């Protein structure tokens, strides 16, 4: 009874529901994946294709927020945008402040504090956006971040945010992705990404497709077109049976 | 994140004329646990009680009888964690009267300034009222000193009074025992006894909190002392 | 830091604030202001005499110069701050510029003041409409009108608060260039506006007179009475002789 | 050099139960001479005065916002104040102002009230407390004073004593300073009265 | 956010009002008498003591009486703590003007300071309004002997007698009747304000621990303002006690 | 007034209730309880251990990071029980206090000192309406060279408390009447008493046998002053002691 | 209801109410169309006139030498960006002598106004802008919207009855890029004028063109200047 | 009632609704007629006098801009003081910069940016809480000739070759659709706006109740005493 206005109200059951709202607003996005192999992350996005009037690349859900950091988002676009200033705010900070690379565990910590901080106050909103941040090093390995609207972040092995989550988890956990490489993991990537696809609900998708590990020397970039194509005729030959 | 308080105030005037809000802080403060204050001919006794609700607090480790300075103690009614804010302001203000003066603040210098910080707070931005009632104990100039201070900032001085749960009662009880000339010793077992009529269960050592001020300073009683003091009873 | 916007427009197109500001004038006691040829009178009604009351302390005719005063209707406190906010500008002309402010200066400056209360976050109208008269370096006579609104005009003789209707209309039928020939026939012409709306015939006037190059003149009763038993002096003549 | 832009000399001196303090009264700049009558001792209570001695625009700035803060002061608290907490107040105004200071520096003579109790200190314009129990000195010719104090004061002195021995000292004092004197003023402060006399000096 | 929660304390009502003043007003009619009338030798406060109970101890000065400065003195009536607020803030203008001008303030002028703070309350900020009625007595070089009363709106104005807080109105009535302009005296005065008190505190009986009252007078060219004893007080009361009896065997 | 009144806006913010209750701190205790755990300390004769239940429902969760155990300094240990970004934004906070404290003063800040900054910190939540208390509890454990081990905790309304043991979350009430009949036939308690106590009252409350992957524990000893995270092999050789006897 | 007042408030289905309103107000405005070709991008608006005896209100804004805009929607938020824009890429070529590359003045054009999309107390931008723009990476067609997400495109039209213009370009966008300069503007004739009323045609009052190129700086062309690119329209095929 | 939505709040239509009811407040405003024709702008406002002992000379609806720019305002006149002040200002600082006369359109362009920097939150104290509830015609002449600028307070301003605002808008607006013609002469332009003032207006149009001013090329802004006021509407 007018509990679910504002993010400083808590209701009588002691939930902050302005919060779950902006997770119902990530629920209704498209799917985005990141899986973390034993020598990198990859992450793959579904990025609907709401006019054909639109460029390839037009909307893309993938970013560098660091040389060696990347990140997958969903939900909110301008939220997310946002968002990825702050990353790499944070990152060039680190670096300016403690000179070296900002490892992916704090940016995670400080990115998902600001979020929180966004959960505490009727004067602003609740960010309606998700997201995952990968790297990889020598010193620290591959890692996989995610966080929530809520500002919770955590480390996984596999993770799907948007609105086939369930399924792409599902789909993910018949891997055994800890011993798998970079490069057979961006197969099984698209191969996700395509099944999780409803394509009476959805008509067209262009795949999004990243990774950082020993393969691009710990740097994070857009998986080059002849494994991105490589991968998705896998996927549309996975999808036929 | 916007760090922009509420503008403005919480605490406005209804159709009849009250401040409900401060009437609903001395509701919260009527709730609390007793308080008795005693001004006796030599000195002050302030003696509360703390029923923890398990075994597993430690007693020890939180109080609700407070020195402020070396002359002048604090006990509340009402809600702890604002009690906190006020004693901490309390001790801030005796400090910067010490500063500008290089003599210890008056019992009445720092009740003034204690009520003033109350009525900021029924009066500013996006603040509710302070929940609790201080009592209030000095000696100065050779003389002692109850004050009660109040949620709305109103404050007064008592030869004896009581707060928190059955303090009407307390209040008849102690003008019915109270009189002058009483010594410190007797107004502490008077304060005890005032405890005693609203406490629920058996009283020990280590249900009650009791501080004195005399000339020497205020200091919390130890809960040997209390004990002694108990047996006497 | 409070910051709120207390004066919007309502769906009529209306500012409800300035409307209400303008309801707490209509509450006022009656002020009317008339200039003549030579001389310019301000005339308050007293709702009530408190018979106990220090009579120069509530007094709401005041000069903002020394050829410039004003009356007032609406709230007395907002009232005391205008004056003194004009006062303050009546000085800093003199100051900036050699000479003293036409009526017509300070009467833009109070009404800018208004407006800017009519649309600025955090304030409520002022509740007062004023009454400013006074004389240029000219020697002309000027009788200007500000609301809460912020609008002013000039007039040759007005009425504001409470009755203001019925004494602006006895004005309209009365005020007339042989009404005003001498100080004396103003004088009773605002005493007899007044005397439309108030009670007890005369005794709850505050009269004020400004003549040009001379200060602020304030009425004593035993002038007041004078010119009001005239009045019915006046009054007894037309009815027997015409009648 | 800026402390005796104006000239000025006040002194106070303690008594078996009583207390004085005397000033020059010039108010002249640099050589010359302005006025004879400049006010240096404000009283701060029925027993309690304070003497300025500096620049002139300081000594009249310092004894007002002093006036202001002990009228709050006894306001708030009802109650005179004690020397001892004038002196405090005195240094807490004088500190305000570390940087900038006020080229000021204070004697206080007083009785406690309700004990009567002699109190002087002296000030340095930063706000240094410095109490005694002889006599203070402030001023453009605090060596002549120090020679005549050290040299006259005796403990223990009756309030006739302690007038005769508080002017001499000043007067010989002054008469060996060339931008003080034009008069001394003292005021003796008893428990039940208060004296104020004019002394016969030179004016030259 | 802010705009829900907000009470709109500084607004119009549709009939022209300010709602919060007029429940201050409220406010101030709860709260204990205060009584000021000016005599030609000086100017009197009588004050019903609300802090009334065998516990509480003595007061140091009054409950209800401030002085202000050397020669200006007030009475409250409303909400205690914002009366405290108040009188700070007088006292603070009293001393700026003494500091400014090395003359006292004169009453007008301190009454006028303060009702410019409790307007500025009134019309900007969004916080609540004071709940304070105020009572001046003074004297000053200018209009002598004066007594003034302050409103929460922060209309302000002067009396020659008035009363403010429980039972006003009739005790007004009372001053009407009663007081005579031009002649009254400090003795006259003081039995005016005894038997006003008396009417207006209907259901507690007049005992000198019930009333506060404190007299404003010059003597040598000083302002003398003073707390009368609780012997004095009783003297009145036993005075105006004799006069009613006396009264009624006449008739 | 009445019970269960309301009036105005005082189930929004933090204002009075008619019967002087904040209901907006009632309702952030609940919020602790929304997160579904609970932990328990447990105070020894030389030791202070806290454990904290673990879950991971997935496999796709770096169970690594998956922690409500925390290090504010060497020697002070932290669990956290309710909404997991508040407990971590208290989590940094905290650490800030104590390094605060460590750099102006020049010693360690004690346990009782960083809880009471803490809680006055959230009492500022419950006395300001334009913010939301946190939904979160804190648990501190330290040693005190002066007065030995200290278990402290703070709650969202700004209250704080010493314990002898203590208990956060779901079912903290069963586990509070369980720690009180431990406490009540008082005996020397052991590190190893200690821990077993903590880790029988979890699993008698919970009502399931542990595994060393379903708890968290953490210790700090008057040996080993320095706040420690025990590994699942010293958990497992925990369990499989308990589970014998 | 209580969910769509506040740009700060969450509808419990996720959305925000106040962004999808200023959506509606970009929606009211007058039809712009916005295509490129290998080497021009186009940007050509219908002008609306609120009377019959006033001038047809401006649609094309200049920005910088190779960056133009169209606007619909509120006019004075309009005004508010394309002062920020033309700051923007005067602030790149006083730092770095270059001319600001389109998307990152897109960029910066979303972060701006995403920023009152959070806050309590402000609106969002309620105008949608369609970007021309020639740089290193040759032509863009760029739409920025209310909700702060913008687009790459390579045509679109916003405005009242933008949908028959969006078709026309879906069905024309094969031919775009081989397109000269003439034909390329031709095309966006015909799809702004498929937005029209039947009784209305393109005529040289109601019709505005803003060119960008390799060698072309951005140029806008009004009232007599159009008439080159009206002659040789086909009558509307109906 | 008025307090539930921020003074920033789209409508389901995607309008400011402060925005709107400033609009519906400008038809309370008196009728104002401004003509553009190749020799120069007129401008004509109803005062709309209330009572016969008002000065309708105090009544100013059209003021001077600058030699070369004049303004006619309807709607709440008190607001728009501070809008040309700021245009009268601007022009100046035009003047003091580049030492050359503003034109009309940049003038009243200035003027439109300020009609929408209002607001509760994210401001500076004092600033505006609400819309300006004016409609503005500037009439002027540079160096494009003379032109006539409608400006209302969403802050769209449209060029114009001839406008009504106020109350009667539409019936003088087709009025005027009708009489106006590019090739229009000034007096015929005066005639036709003094026509229409006269249909529209509720009380009868003399020399009192009318303000008209008119900018030409080479000569300034010239307010048009009522002698020749009478000499115009002696033959109406």
């Amino acid at each position: 009874t007018g509990y679910d206005l504002s993010a400083s109200t808590f209701s009588p059951d002691g939930r902050v529901f302005q919060v779950e709202y902006a997770m119902k607003a990530v629920e209704n996005s498209s799917t985005a994946i990141g899986i973390r192999c034993k020598d990198g992350v990859v992450f793959g996005v579904e990025k609907l294709v709401l006019s054909k009037l639109y460029e390839e690349g037009s909307n893309k859900r993938l970013f560098n927020v660091d040389r060696h950091v990347g990140m997958a988002v969903a939900g909110l676009l301008a939220d997310a945008r946002s968002l990825a200033d702050i990353a790499r705010e944070e990152a060039s900070n680190f670096r300016s402040n403690f000179g070296y690379n900002i490892p992916l565990k704090h940016l995670a910590d400080r990115v998902a504090m600001y979020v929180h901080a966004y959960t505490l106050y009727s004067a602003v909103r609740p960010f309606g956006c998700s997201f995952m941040l990968g790297s990889y090093s020598v010193n620290d390995g591959a890692q996989l971040y995610m966080i929530d609207p809520s500002g919770v972040s955590y480390g996984y092995w596999g993770c799907a945010i948007g609105k086939a989550r369930q399924a792409a988890k599902t789909e993910i956990e018949k891997l055994q992705m800890k011993e798998m490489t970079c490069r057979d993991v961006v197969k099984e990537v698209a191969k996700i990404i395509y099944i999780v696809h409803d394509e009476v609900k959805d008509k067209a998708f262009e795949l999004e497709l990243s990774w950082v590990g020993e393969i691009t020397n710990g740097r994070h970039e857009i998986v080059p077109k002849d494994v991105r194509e490589e991968a998705e005729k896998y996927a549309k030959e996975s999808l036929k049976e | 994140m916007a760090e922009r308080g509420y503008s403005f105030s919480l605490t406005t005037f209804s159709p009849s004329g009250k401040l409900v809000q401060i009437e609903y802080a001395l509701a919260a403060v009527a709730g609390g646990a007793p308080s008795v204050g005693i001004k006796a001919a030599n000195g002050v006794v302030l003696a509360t009680e703390k029923k923890q609700k398990s075994i597993l607090y430690d007693e020890r480790s939180v109080h609700k009888v407070e020195p402020i300075t070396k002359h002048i103690g604090l006990v509340y009614s009402g809600m702890g964690p604002d009690y906190r804010v006020l004693v901490h302001r309390a001790r801030k203000l005796a400090q910067q009267y010490y500063l500008v003066y290089q003599e210890p603040i008056p019992t009445a210098q720092l009740v003034q300034r204690v009520a003033s910080v109350m009525q900021e707070y029924t009066q500013s931005g996006g603040v509710r009222p302070f929940g609790v009632s201080l009592l209030i104990c000095g000696w100065n100039e050779g003389r002692p000193y109850l004050f009660q201070s109040d949620p709305s900032g109103a404050y007064f001085a008592w030869k004896a009074t009581a707060m928190g749960k059955n303090y009407v009662n307390g209040k008849t009880f102690l003008e019915k025992r109270y009189n002058e000339d009483l010594e410190l010793e007797d107004a502490i077992h008077t304060a005890i006894l005032t405890l005693k009529e609203s406490f629920e269960g058996q009283m020990t050592e280590d249900n009650i909190e009791v501080g004195i001020c005399n000339e020497a300073g205020f200091r919390r009683l130890t809960p040997t002392e209390v004990k002694d003091y108990l047996a006497a009873i | 830091s409070y910051d709120r916007a207390i004066t919007v427009f309502s769906p009529d197109g209306h500012l409800f604030q300035v409307e209400y500001a303008q309801e707490a004038v209509k509450k006022g006691s009656t002020a009317v202001g008339v200039r003549g040829k030579d001389i310019v009178v301000l005339g308050v009604e007293k709702k009530s005499v408190a018979k106990l009351q220090d009579e120069r302390t509530v007094r709401k005719i005041c000069a903002l110069d020394d050829n410039v005063c004003m009356a007032f209707a609406g709230l007395t406190a907002d009232a005391r701050i205008v004056i003194n906010r004009a006062r303050v500008e009546c000085q800093s002309h003199r100051l900036t510029v050699e000479d003293p402010v036409t009526v017509e200066y300070i009467t833009r400056y109070i009404a800018s003041l208004k407006q800017r209360y009519t649309q600025s976050n955090g304030r409520r109208p002022f509740g007062i409409s004023a009454l400013i008269v006074g004389f240029d370096f000219d020697g002309t006579p000027r009788l200007y009108q500000t609301d809460p609104s912020g609008t002013y005009h000039a007039w040759k003789a007005n009425a504001i608060g409470r009755g203001a209707k019925s004494v602006r209309e006895f004005l309209e039928k009365n005020y007339t260039d042989e009404a005003i020939e001498t100080d004396d026939l103003t004088i009773k012409l605002v005493i007899k506006a007044l005397l439309e709306v108030v009670q007890s015939g005369g005794k709850n006037i505050e009269l004020a007179v400004m003549r040009r190059d001379q200060p602020l003149k304030i009425l004593n009763p035993e002038e007041i009475e004078k010119y009001v038993a005239e009045i019915e002096k006046e009054k007894e003549e037309n009815e027997k002789k015409k009648q | 050099s800026i402390m005796s832009y104006n000239g000025g000399a006040v002194m106070a001196m303690k008594g078996k139960n009583c207390v004085a303090i005397a000033a020059d009264r010039r108010f002249g700049i640099q050589a010359q001479m302005v006025t004879t009558d400049f006010q240096k001792i404000f009283p701060m209570g029925d027993r309690l005065y304070i003497g300025l001695a500096g620049l002139a625009t300081d000594v009249q700035t310092v004894a007002q916002r002093l006036k202001f803060r002990l009228n709050l002061y006894e306001l708030k608290e009802g109650r005179q104040i004690k020397p001892y907490t004038l002196m405090s107040m005195v240094a807490n105004l004088l500190y305000e102002k570390r940087f900038g200071p006020y080229y000021t520096e204070p004697v206080i003579a007083g009785l406690d009230p309700k004990t009567f109790k002699p109190f002087i200190c002296s000030l340095d314009l930063i706000g240094c407390p410095m109490v005694t129990d002889d006599f203070v000195v402030s001023g453009t010719c605090t060596e002549q004073m120090y020679g005549m104090c050290e040299s006259l004061w005796e403990p223990n002195m009756d309030p006739e004593h302690l007038f005769e021995t508080i002017s001499q000292a000043m007067l010989n004092a002054v008469d060996r300073d060339a931008v003080s004197g034009m008069g001394v003023i003292v005021h003796i402060i008893e428990k039940d009265k208060i004296t104020t006399r004019t002394l016969k000096a030179r004016m030259d | 956010m802010s705009r829900r929660y907000d009470s709109r304390t500084t607004i119009f009502s549709p009939e022209g009002r300010l709602y919060q003043v007029e429940y201050a007003m409220e406010a101030i009619g709860h709260a204990g008498t205060c009584l000021g009338i000016l005599a030609n030798d000086g100017v009197l406060l009588a004050a019903e003591r609300r802090n009334i109970h065998k516990l509480l101890d003595e007061v140091f000065f009054s409950e209800k009486i401030y002085k202000l400065n050397e020669d200006m003195a007030c009475s409250v009536a409303g909400i205690t703590s914002d009366a405290n607020v108040l009188t700070n803030e007088l006292r603070l203008i009293a001393q700026r003007y003494l500091l400014q001008y090395q003359e006292p303030i004169p009453c007008e002028q301190l009454v006028t300071a303060l009702c410019d703070i409790k307007q500025a309350y009134t019309q900007f900020g969004g916080k609540r309004p004071f709940g304070v009625s105020l009572l001046y007595i003074g004297w000053d070089k200018h209009y002598g002997f004066q007594l003034y009363q302050s409103d929460p709106s922060g209309n302000y104005g002067g009396w020659k007698a008035t009363c403010i807080g429980n039972n006003s109105a009739a005790a007004v009535s009372m001053l009407k009747q009663d007081y005579k302009e031009g002649e009254m005296t400090l003795k006259s005065a003081l039995a005016l304000a005894i038997k006003v008190l008396n009417k207006t505190m209907d259901v507690s009986k007049l005992s000198a621990e019930k009333v506060e009252i404190a007299t404003l007078t010059r003597e040598n060219g000083k302002t003398v303002i003073r707390v009368l004893k609780q012997k004095e007080v009783e003297q009145l009361i036993k005075k105006h006690e004799e006069e009613e009896a006396k009264a009624e065997r006449e008739k | 007034m009445s019970r269960g009144s309301s009036a105005g806006f005082d189930r929004h913010i933090t204002i009075f209730s008619p019967e002087g209750r904040l209901y907006q701190v009632e309702y952030a205790f609940k919020a602790i309880n929304q997160g579904g755990l609970t932990s328990v300390a447990v105070r020894g004769k030389d030791c202070a251990v806290i454990v904290t239940q673990k879950k991971v429902p997935d496999k796709l969760l770096d169970s690594s990071t998956v922690t409500h155990l925390f290090k504010i300094t060497e020697n002070i240990g932290c669990v956290m029980t309710g909404m997991t970004a508040d407990s971590r934004s208290q989590v940094q906070r905290a650490r800030y206090e104590a390094a605060n404290w460590k750099y102006k003063y020049g010693y360690e800040i004690p346990v009782d000192m960083l809880c009471k900054r803490i809680a006055d910190i959230s009492q500022v939540y419950t006395q300001n309406a334009e913010m939301r208390p946190l939904g979160c509890c804190m648990i501190l454990i330290g040693i005190d060279e002066e007065q030995g081990p200290q278990v402290y905790k703070c709650d969202p309304a700004g209250y704080y408390c010493g314990f002898k043991a203590t208990a956060a979350g779901v079912k903290q009430t069963e586990s509070t009447s369980f720690l009180e009949k431990k406490v009540k036939k008082k005996f020397d308690w052991t590190f190893e008493q200690t821990v077993e106590t903590a880790i029988t009252c979890l699993s008698t409350v919970l009502s399931i046998d542990f595994k060393p992957s379903e708890i968290e524990v953490g210790v700090v000893t008057v040996e080993n002053p320095k706040f420690r995270i025990l590994t699942e092999a010293e958990i497992d050789a925990h369990l499989v002691a308990l589970a014998e006897r | 209801n209580q969910y769509d007042n506040d740009v700060t408030v969450w509808s419990p289905q996720g959305r925000i109410h106040q962004i999808e309103y200023a959506m509606e107000a970009v929606k009211q405005g007058s039809a712009t169309v916005g295509l490129k070709s290998k080497t021009h991008a186009v940007l050509v608006a219908l002008k609306r006139a609120q009377s019959e005896l006033a001038a047809h209100q401006k649609k094309i804004l200049h920005v910088d030498n190779h960056i133009g805009i169209s606007i619909a929607g509120l006019t004075a938020d309009a005004r508010l960006l394309c002062n920020f824009m033309r700051q923007e890429c005067l602030d790149s070529r006083f730092v770095f002598d270059r001319p600001l590359p389109v998307s990152r003045l897109v960029s910066l054009i979303g972060s701006k106004t995403q920023i009152p999309t959070q806050r309590y107390g402000r609106r969002p931008y309620g105008v949608g802008l369609l970007i021309a723009g020639y740089d290193d990476m040759g032509p863009h067609i760029f739409q920025t919207c209310p909700s702060a997400n913008y687009f790459d495109c390579r045509a679109m039209s916003i405005g009242a009855r933008s949908q028959s213009a969006r078709t026309y370009l879906e069905r024309h966008m094969s031919e775009f890029m081989e397109c000269n300069l003439n034909e390329l503007v031709k095309h966006g004739l015909r799809a702004l004028r498929e937005t029209l009323p039947a009784e209305q045609d393109l005529t040289t009052k109601n019709v505005s063109i803003g060119i960008v190129g390799k060698d072309l700086e951005f140029t806008i062309y009004d009232d007599d200047d159009v008439s080159p690119f009206l002659e040789g329209l086909e009558e509307r095929p109906q | 009632s008025e307090y539930d939505r921020g003074v920033n709040t789209f409508s389901p239509e995607g309008r400011l609704f402060q925005v709107e009811y400033a609009i519906e407040a400008i038809k309370l405003g008196s009728t104002a007629i401004g003509i553009q024709t190749s020799e120069g702008v007129c401008l004509a406002v109803e005062k709309r006098i209330t009572s016969p002992l008002m000065e309708p000379s105090s009544i100013e609806k059209i003021v001077e801009i600058d030699a070369h720019i004049g303004c006619a305002m309807s709607g709440l006149i008190a607001d728009a003081k501070t809008l040309i002040d700021k245009a009268r200002v601007e022009t100046q600082n035009h003047w003091f910069t580049y030492n050359e006369t503003m034109t009309v359109e940049s003038v009243t362009q200035a003027v439109s940016n300020l009609a929408l920097q209002f607001g509760e939150e994210d401001a500076d104290p004092g600033a505006m809480s609400r819309p300006f509830g004016v409609a503005l015609l500037f009439g002027g002449v540079d160096e494009k000739g003379p032109q006539l600028f409608h400006m209302d307070p969403s802050g769209t301003f449209v060029q114009c070759d001839a406008r009504a605002i106020g109350s009667a808008s539409e019936g003088a607006q087709s009025s005027l659709q009708e009489v106006y013609h590019k090739s229009m002469t000034l007096k015929e332009a005066i005639k036709s706006s003094l026509i229409i003032l006269k249909q529209v207006m509720e009380e009868k149009l003399n020399a009192t109740n009318i303000e008209l001013a008119t900018v030409q090329p080479g000569q300034n802004f010239h307010m048009f005493t009522k002698e020749e006021l009478e000499e115009v509407i002696k033959d109406i």
